[PDB]
């Protein structure tokens, strides 16, 4: 009954449980700056809503019965689960997330999604997912890029959102920093709003002041926030690019690192030039044949018993 | 004023077309003054950042490095796949349960006196409670205290086999042992944790017995975390 | 006469004056050529400075460039004989006298400044003497770009005057200083070329990607500067903070007490400060082994070399015991040595002070050591467990001892048996 | 058609934004998805020049982080002034002719063969020319080959004083060595490359006069790399 | 400091923020001024290490 949070349920249940939360936290924002999605798509969102409500309880079981190692032995009793369970701010968290906020809905209307807000605490267990997939993957450089990538994506929704509804608040027209108009044969269609919005957020976040200058002081101070924002999520990527490149590099850098210095006392010493060629051909052997490590250091990380 | 201000002075640090010409000379210095300070400040916290992310991946760095450097050893010496999945998995559960490094460079640099009191602290009841260490001074025990060594095993994993020569002390520090037949099955005891084997035979003997060689088959059940002293 | 290259405090500071002239020149050059700022008004002016730097730049030929002490096979020679035509012979003297021949214009003095040379030099003297040198670097490209902005200026300043003041659109005036005109100009460009409604011509639209580039690489190594300064600045901090948190994630999951915890803590705290690092043997094990030996004889030779008990043996003992010396520190209130025990090491005091806790009932002072005191000594010459401690000896405050264990004692007698003899007839 | 998209291109992609804006719903997100590229690959190169431009100025940083080491210690310590200068001018020697790397580490990575073949082309010549070592057979010298050992040293440096154990024969490879009085003024016999002094002291002749002890005081007048035999 | 530094500069250039909140600007100025004898005060009674006996005169 009890799964092993080291085997290949866990993940499976991992990625179940993460597909819900990003739901929740792309489309909740989505529809609440919007009210165009809300008022078309209600059902979609009734049922998927529901969905993701019971994968939520489904996590709180799942983890009620994860399990843990005492004296190296993974724990198969459910009082010691349940207890162990609820001794983490995890836990509480999760309830927080899973208290039926929907009765609200006759207290404010079906115009606020926002009261779904809470469920998004759950984010943790998805970053579990993108830790254990890392762990999993076959080329890391290519999974640690897309999920980067997808959180610059998630940003950049987020102020698209963001701008919608500020737009909305002064009011469509009110001047030429503002969403245009909602009056439009084509900017009142649910597509233009949130394509455009998405287009103004990118060019904001990005390289400022492409985008229509502002005219009052929330506007002003908007675009500090939003450039400001933009320049810690460029440095940001810049940071994880390099950090990529150097990682993937290392091991070839050493490897030359070991070369020169090798090069370098052969041209000290005065060597045959035929031994030259042998030690360089030697190095180029190692390299091609993917030999280039020693044995010995390789067996030092091991324990005694697995070396 | 203030917020027109700002905004005015984030686009001349950031950009130099997003604002109208400079159409008076000492407004010039003031842009190009302002562009090249901007540069330096985002050239600054863009290092700045860099350098922070990678410091915070760093251990799984060279965590990968040693799982490749495994791998690629074991791939060209032919080892059997078993072997493959038995150390892929040690790497895992290393990962997963953060014990990458190792007790004797996590102490390395403390001086003897505070390296000696953490030690009596982790293990001395123990120690006292060994048959042989009983009655002996507290030197003579600190002194014994600081030469154990950590030894981690894996489910299955024989800590000895009968037959084997036997040079070493086990004190089972989180773990739990088992006394097992020549066949692997018929559980005969279970060694819990602070229990030991292998005490009579550490210290040379006139005419022992059994000299210097097992004579029971003991392995893991599960994890073992056990020391060892030579 | 002959100078120090390195470390003589006048050559760099001389060299400083060369750069200087040199920057002068390089800098200059390009706006004597496009502005016309070279008025009589300020002709004199200018020139005078120019025979200064023809005056410095040949200093920097003969006379004290003329002297200079280099190393050949390890020896070094400076008798103000050899160097005179090993000078002429070098590759110094190759990029000079053509720096220097008579030959304003741009293409007047572009040839007579080619000293890339000289000032890597003093690149290099400077990163040796200055402590703070990552940022020297930044800087340094920080100039390089200013440097390239300056030029991009000048040439447009010069594309202006031969298209003339109000002939096309991308010209300028001269009403005001036409030197930050020119400035704002390039900087604009360098991020600003394109436009699709505006294609100016087949020469300027193609080589707008190849500004960009130039701008990208630039802003590029910026970054990279940027980063690897911060690392070497922040190595050993986040080294010294890994150890702790480590250690500290250690005694937690062994659920080490607070009190042993609090005086690790200490321990750590105090040796990042005032030493830099938290063990000096990797930092020994890396350095000549002449050097170590000259460390340990130059550090704590004469405190052992009056010791009563190593009197009259050879150096080679006393110089292999001084390497085998290390080093410890004592928080306060600490017992160094208890009253029972076996005491088998000898302590030296090198920072510090302790006290021999006596009188009636112990916890009374009966005297204290200061720096430059040894003690226990007589242990170092005994067998295995007969020199049972006569009294308790505690640290008054952080002390710094230097431990000499008895198995090193050992170990290094059983290279030396004439003073192994000495030794056991004093013990007797 | 051609240049006029390429134009486009260059400058969508180089997030310039000189381009007229999208009009038509299906231009936005392709602009959009342009200008993610576009942060993509300039953060490509940003990343890829920042690890060139380290990798390429790697040697430098670690001999300026144990310059600066050995520096603090030597301050933190109180040593001699004129040792401060002695130490500083021996690592500014060993940086500007490139010798910082010690020869063994440097060697360690080649294999056993390589190695000996590498020690037997450096130094085998000069060790048959000692006069101990001139009829012997060449497989005990290619054992004496692998064994010598590099010895660096720095002007007034000593080698031996008088009255030492005298362990250790020296083969003078590059320098040059000076032997002087009891007092180090005077001076008797400058050694050159190729020569040696410590030949018989290694093997202890029965009833040699005044056995295992230097008679001369040698001292180095220049830097003089070294290679010993003990 | 933190005051001192980001509140100083903004009514040197915005004439119209201390001709309103002179008062505040007052109190906090002489509240600042209060600190900053206190800090040498304080300086007055810091110890140091000399051998590690954290001097208390």
């Amino acid at each position: 009954v009890v799964i092993d949070p080291s085997g290949n349920t866990y993940y499976n249940w991992l990625f179940c449980i993460t597909l819900p939360v990003m739901y929740n936290w792309t489309m909740i924002i989505a529809r609440a700056c919007f009210d165009e999605l809300q008022s078309d798509y209600l059902e979609y969102w009734l049922a998927f809503d529901y969905l993701s409500d019971v994968v939520y309880l489904l996590d709180m079981f799942v983890r009620t019965r994860t399990g843990y190692l005492e004296q190296g032995l993974l724990v198969k009793e459910e009082r010691k689960l349940i207890d162990k369970y609820k001794s983490t701010f995890q836990f509480k968290l999760d309830v927080l997330s899973v208290i039926p906020t929907d009765l609200l809905y006759i207290k404010f209307g079906w115009n606020y999604p926002e009261i779904r807000l809470n469920r998004l605490l759950r984010i943790s267990r998805m970053f579990e997912f993108f830790q254990r997939t890392e762990t999993r993957t076959n080329y890391p450089n290519i999974f640690r890029i897309s999920n980067l990538v997808m959180y610059i994506i998630i940003i950049i929704h987020w102020n698209a959102c963001v701008y919608f509804s500020i737009s909305k608040a002064i009011g469509f027209g009110n001047d030429t920093w503002v969403y245009p108009d909602v009056n439009d044969p084509d900017f009142g269609r649910l597509a233009r709003k949130y394509v455009y919005s998405l287009y103004w957020s990118t060019l904001t976040l990005t390289t400022i002041g492409e985008t229509p200058p502002p005219v009052r002081d929330s506007e002003y101070f908007f675009v500090v926030a939003d450039f400001l924002i933009g320049v810690l999520i460029f440095a940001t990527i810049v940071g994880n690019i390099g950090s990529m490149i150097s990682n993937m590099n290392a091991a070839r850098a050493e490897f030359q690192a070991r070369i020169d210095a090798i090069k370098q006392y052969m041209h000290f010493r005065n060597v045959s030039k035929d031994m030259e060629k042998r030690v360089i051909k030697w190095f180029d052997y190692l390299w091609t044949n993917k030999k280039t490590v020693d044995e010995r250091e390789v067996l030092k990380y091991l324990p005694d018993k697995l070396r | 004023k203030y917020v027109y201000s700002l905004y005015w002075s984030t686009l001349t640090l950031t950009t130099i077309g997003e604002t109208p010409p400079p159409v008076r000379d000492s407004e010039y210095f003031f842009v190009v003054a302002d562009f090249l300070i901007g540069v330096l400040i985002f050239a600054t916290i863009v290092g700045n950042i860099g350098s922070m992310i990678s410091n915070m991946n760093a251990a799984r760095a060279e965590f990968q490095a040693r799982i490749d450097a495994i791998k690629q050893y074991m791939h060209f010496r032919n080892v059997s796949k078993d072997m493959e999945k038995r150390v892929i998995k040690w790497f895992d559960y290393l990962w997963t349960n953060k014990k990458t490094v190792d007790e004797r460079e996590v102490l390395k640099y403390l001086p003897d006196k505070l390296r000696a009191e953490i030690a009596i602290n982790v293990h001395l009841d123990t120690l006292k409670k060994v048959r042989i260490f009983a009655d002996c001074e507290a030197g003579l025990l600190v002194e014994l205290v600081l030469k154990l060594q950590p030894q981690v095993y894996s489910p299955g994993d024989y800590i000895c086999k009968k037959g084997d020569i036997g040079r070493e002390m086990y004190i089972i520090k989180e773990g739990k042992l088992a006394v097992v037949a020549d066949d692997g099955i018929t559980q005969f005891v279970v060694l819990s944790d602070g229990s030991y084997f292998g005490e009579i035979s550490i210290l040379n003997i006139k005419g022992s017995k059994a000299g210097n060689r097992r004579t029971a088959n003991i392995k893991s059940i599960g994890y073992s975390d056990l020391f060892c002293l030579s | 006469q002959s100078i120090d290259p390195l470390t003589n405090l006048m050559y760099i500071l001389w060299l400083f004056f060369v750069v200087l002239a040199w920057n002068w020149n390089c800098w200059l050059i390009p706006v004597r050529w496009a502005f016309p700022y070279q008025t009589p008004d300020n002709i004199h002016l200018w020139l005078l400075m120019d025979y200064l730097c023809d005056l410095i730049y040949l200093l920097d030929i003969t006379v004290f460039q003329m002297r200079l002490q280099f190393v050949r096979g390890g020896d070094i020679i400076t008798d103000k004989k050899e160097m005179r035509n090993n000078y002429v012979k070098s590759q110094r003297f190759k990029m000079d006298m053509l720096c220097l021949l008579p030959l304003v214009n741009p293409l007047l003095r572009l040839p007579r400044c080619l000293k890339y040379m000289a000032f890597f030099e003093f690149n290099n003297r400077l990163e040796s003497i200055l402590s703070k040198a990552y940022v020297y670097r930044v800087i340094r490209t920080t100039a390089y770009l200013l440097y390239s902005l300056h030029l991009n200026s000048c040439l447009y300043y010069w594309a202006s005057a031969y298209e003339g003041l109000g002939s096309t659109h991308w010209v300028y005036d001269g009403v005001g200083n036409s030197y930050i005109r020119c400035y704002y100009w390039a900087v604009k460009t360098l991020i600003t070329i394109g436009g699709l409604p505006d294609p100016r011509t087949l020469f300027e639209i193609v080589f707008q990607g190849l500004n960009y580039f130039t701008g990208v690489f630039a802003f590029s190594v910026m970054i990279g500067q940027m980063r690897d300064v911060v690392g070497a600045a922040t190595a050993g901090q986040t080294y010294y903070r890994s150890c702790m948190d480590s250690t500290v994630k250690y005694m937690n999951f062994y659920k080490i007490p607070r009190s042993v915890q609090n005086r690790v803590k200490t321990w750590y705290e105090y040796t990042w400060h005032s030493q830099g690092m938290l063990d000096e043997s990797e930092l020994m094990v890396q350095l000549p082994d002449k050097m170590r030996l000259d460390l340990a004889i130059d550090v704590n030779y004469s405190i052992v070399s009056k010791v009563a008990l190593f009197q009259g043996c050879d150096r080679q003992m006393i110089f292999d015991m001084l390497k085998r010396l290390r080093s410890v520190v004592y928080l306060p209130n600490d017992y160094v040595c208890k009253k029972g025990e076996i005491g088998r090491e000898m302590y030296i005091i090198q920072a510090g002070q302790v006290q021999v806790l006596g009188g009636p009932d112990g916890k009374s002072v009966l005297v204290t050591l200061k720096a430059g005191s040894v003690f226990g000594e007589i242990s170092l010459l005994a067998v295995g467990g007969g020199n049972r401690r006569t009294a308790n000896v505690v640290a008054h405050g952080f002390t710094n001892l230097f431990i000499l264990d008895k198995k090193d004692l050992n170990e290094i007698l059983v290279h030396y048996p004439e003073s192994q003899k000495l030794l056991r007839k004093k013990a007797r």
